[PDB]
């Protein structure tokens, strides 16, 4: 779970506060949504296990 | 002087059966601090949410003047009821007598003609004025009596006016205001049969109310139930810079032993410091 | 001496020397968690913890 | 200790709890009777009750 | 009278007054579901339901 936390899910990077100040807020919202979806999938897998 | 479970209006026009709906746009949390001018005196309070619940018998107060800065600077809404005739004017200015002041630019003329407690709540959201009405027979003359007093919407005339103040009460009179501001909070309404709420819970005053709103139930059983998560808001801020982060050559022109003449002054270039 | 900042086992920044002076440790995590409500029953009383 | 020799042997052979991986999650381990309770937290948010 | 339409507990439209006149109830969910074939056996039968 910790390794999937610090792992990218098809975005620019896996660390917060980096994708924010490098593009436009509308462009960064897509990456934020992708990261949130990946984290939710990992947490759902953890909860099922 | 305290809105004890008062100011509960229908947030929308949706009819709901016996259930427990969670409302977010509802305002006027329970046990608020109202400012009642139990004297009547013309005062200019704030706006963006009010709760007018004057409990004066033989109601003389029958008009409110919403709008903005007076003296012909912006449009103003003047809702007045004269002999069971609700004349809702929203074009008069201030340069029964404030209406005939000036009529430079008027538009959207709409006249609707046809103890005691009349409650009114005004809301301005995205350029829409929501007006509600409620009645409750009371007898005490001290302050706002206890009760629920489900509000009923009457008018929804937008007028596209950003109202910011209200003043110019009637005169030649006891007359109080009992006006209280509101904050955006969440509410849990008990929609019963016939479209009657009759019971609400403000999930912002006590942990018990938040627990009742979380599990969607008015009767809580015994036991521990997780409700939400708490966070510590940071108070201060600490920013530290790399010590000196470079300097600039200054100790050579002020701590030297020799200096040229006036006609042979040296021009030294200092950059990137 | 060459190490500027330091992370933990969870790939999270643990400590870092003050760029200014007085080289010491740094940020520790703040308080967080899930607040629960203890209710002895609505029909019994109305006080919680 | 309020245990037996067999219980002491059991609590001294399987209680390793993966020594070295406790830094991943946070835990409020310790004891209140001896005034040695330490409430630790981590940035990942993983806690053990 | 002030209410125009109404939804159910599942947050779906259930009824709405007729805008023209004769304010009465409104639509109900249509018939749906899944079909199933009652087969006594192909080796000894050929009719189904």
């Amino acid at each position: 779970l910790v390794k999937q936390l610090s792992s990218n899910f098809g975005a620019i990077s896996s660390v917060l506060n980096d994708i924010l100040s490098r593009l436009d807020p509308p462009e960064a919202e897509v990456q934020i949504d992708r990261l949130i979806t990946g984290r939710l999938q990992s947490l759902q897998t953890y909860v099922t296990q | 002087h305290t809105s004890s479970m008062r100011g509960v209006y229908y947030p929308d026009e949706i009819f709901r059966s016996d259930t427990l709906y969670l409302t977010q746009d509802l305002f006027l949390p329970f046990y608020s601090n109202v400012t009642g001018f139990h004297t009547g005196n013309p005062v200019i309070p704030f706006k963006d949410g009010i709760y007018f619940a004057a409990t004066e018998k033989s109601n003389v107060v029958r008009g409110w003047v919403f709008g903005s800065t007076m003296n012909n600077k912006s449009q103003s809404v003047i809702i007045i009821n004269n002999s069971t005739n609700v004349v809702i004017r929203a074009c008069n200015f201030e340069l029964h007598t404030m209406i005939f002041d000036n009529a430079f630019n008027c538009t959207f003329e709409y006249i609707s003609d046809a103890k005691h407690l009349r409650e009114f709540v005004f809301k301005n959201k995205d350029g829409f004025l929501y007006v509600y009405k409620g009645y409750q027979p009371i007898d005490v003359v001290r302050d706002l009596p206890s009760g629920f007093n489900t509000l009923k919407p009457i008018f929804k005339l937008p007028l596209g006016i950003n109202i910011t103040n209200f003043r110019a009460i009637l005169t030649a009179f006891a007359a109080a205001y009992f006006v209280g501001y509101l904050k955006p909070t969440t509410f849990m309404l008990k929609y019963d049969e016939n479209g009657t709420i009759t019971d609400a819970v403000d999930c912002s005053q006590n942990p018990l109310a938040e627990l009742k709103c979380s599990v969607k139930s008015f009767e809580i059983d015994k036991g521990i139930y997780q409700t939400s998560n708490f966070r510590v808001v940071p108070s201060g801020d600490v920013v530290r810079f790399p010590n000196i982060t470079n300097l600039c050559p200054f100790g050579e022109v002020f701590n030297a032993t020799k200096f040229p003449s006036v006609y042979a002054w040296e021009r030294k270039k200092i950059s990137n410091c | 001496p060459f190490q500027q900042f330091g992370r933990d086992v969870s790939d999270f920044t643990d400590s870092v020397r003050d760029p200014k002076t007085s080289e010491i440790l740094d940020i520790s995590p703040c308080a967080f968690g899930g607040v629960s409500v203890i209710t002895p029953g609505t029909n019994a009383s109305s006080e919680v913890a | 200790t309020k245990r037996s020799f067999i219980e002491d042997l059991l609590f001294n052979k399987v209680t390793l709890a993966d020594a070295g991986f406790m830094k991943q999650y946070g835990e409020c381990l310790g004891d209140i009777n001896a005034r040695d309770l330490i409430c630790a937290q981590k940035f990942n948010g993983l806690t053990v009750l």
